[PDB]
């Protein structure tokens, strides 16, 4: 952690199914032909470390 | 109408948090209006940071939210960096896709 | 990657009319909403205007009601905004956007935008 919050560290959020590719999840039924957005999901999300936490 | 207030310009610190505010002039902001909020620096198409009020873009430091606050929206830094200096626009949807943008507020670092 | 690559703005009289493109690739066209917004040098960005995924409905700031026209053909992969009577005051960055979003009001991927030029 840092002061200014330490993002360095992701963790995966979507995936298709239980168990490092950067594919858009597909929440919807409509493909993701590579343009996120609604129903379209990055997969990853950053971890927000803080001092304060 | 199209009326969308924003703090003209603000100045923090490196590391230091920022909140950038943003409100229609009617009723209040709600998921209704599906905010976006823009960063754009000089010289450069705009890029868009945050969808639908709080979605956050690949492309989006993850120092960037899209929070609520009493009313309106607003684009919390959660630490500062020389690379934020640009101006920031809000976009708000009414009644129908009619989007409204801000004045623009203008934030740089210290 | 997605892209999208507007042209077509040049220096032109006021008066008279210009017609802007935008051709996208990367992308399955067919699937998304098409935003244009404009930007006046030293302000900042404002909404010009929209058409619906299916190209059955366009939509406008009132600032261009009866003036700017959007179409876009799907098998070019591309779409059109023309505008009459074009004014000098209308001097701005023009940019063409890809709207993903849940309502399709405003874009998340954005071109580098096209000058246009009124004099």
């Amino acid at each position: 952690s840092k002061v200014g919050g330490n993002y360095n560290y992701l963790y995966r959020l979507f995936r298709k199914s239980n168990l490092i590719s950067t594919e858009i999840y597909q929440a919807g039924s409509t493909p993701c032909n590579g343009v996120e957005g609604f129903n379209c999901y990055f997969p990853l999300q950053s971890y927000g470390f803080q001092p304060t936490n | 109408q199209a009326v969308v207030t924003q703090e003209p310009s603000l100045t923090v610190s490196p590391g230091g948090t920022v909140t950038l505010t943003c409100g229609s002039s009617t009723g209040a902001v709600t998921s209704g209006h599906y905010p976006y909020w823009f960063q754009q620096k000089p010289g450069q198409a705009p890029r868009t940071l945050i969808y639908d009020t709080s979605n956050k873009h690949s492309w989006t430091p993850a120092r960037f939210s899209g929070s609520l606050l009493g009313g309106k929206a607003a684009l919390t830094l959660s630490g500062a960096r020389p690379e934020d200096e640009a101006e920031y626009y809000c976009l708000l949807s009414y009644s129908g896709a009619r989007g409204v943008f801000g004045g623009g507020t203008k934030l740089t670092v210290l | 990657e997605v892209q999208l690559v507007e042209s077509g703005g040049d220096s032109v009289q006021p008066g008279g009319s210009l017609r802007l493109s935008c051709a996208a690739a990367g992308f399955t066209f067919s699937s998304y909403w098409m935003n244009w917004v404009r930007q006046a040098p030293g302000k900042g960005l404002e909404w010009v205007a929209n058409i619906k995924q299916d190209g059955s409905e366009k939509y406008y700031v009132d600032s261009v009601k009866g003036r700017f026209t959007i179409s876009r053909d799907n098998a070019k992969n591309s779409l059109y905004l023309q505008m009459n009577s074009l004014r000098a005051e209308d001097t701005a960055v023009y940019y063409c956007a890809l709207s993903s979003g849940y309502s399709g009001y405003a874009g998340n991927y954005w071109g580098q935008g096209t000058l246009v030029t009124v004099s």
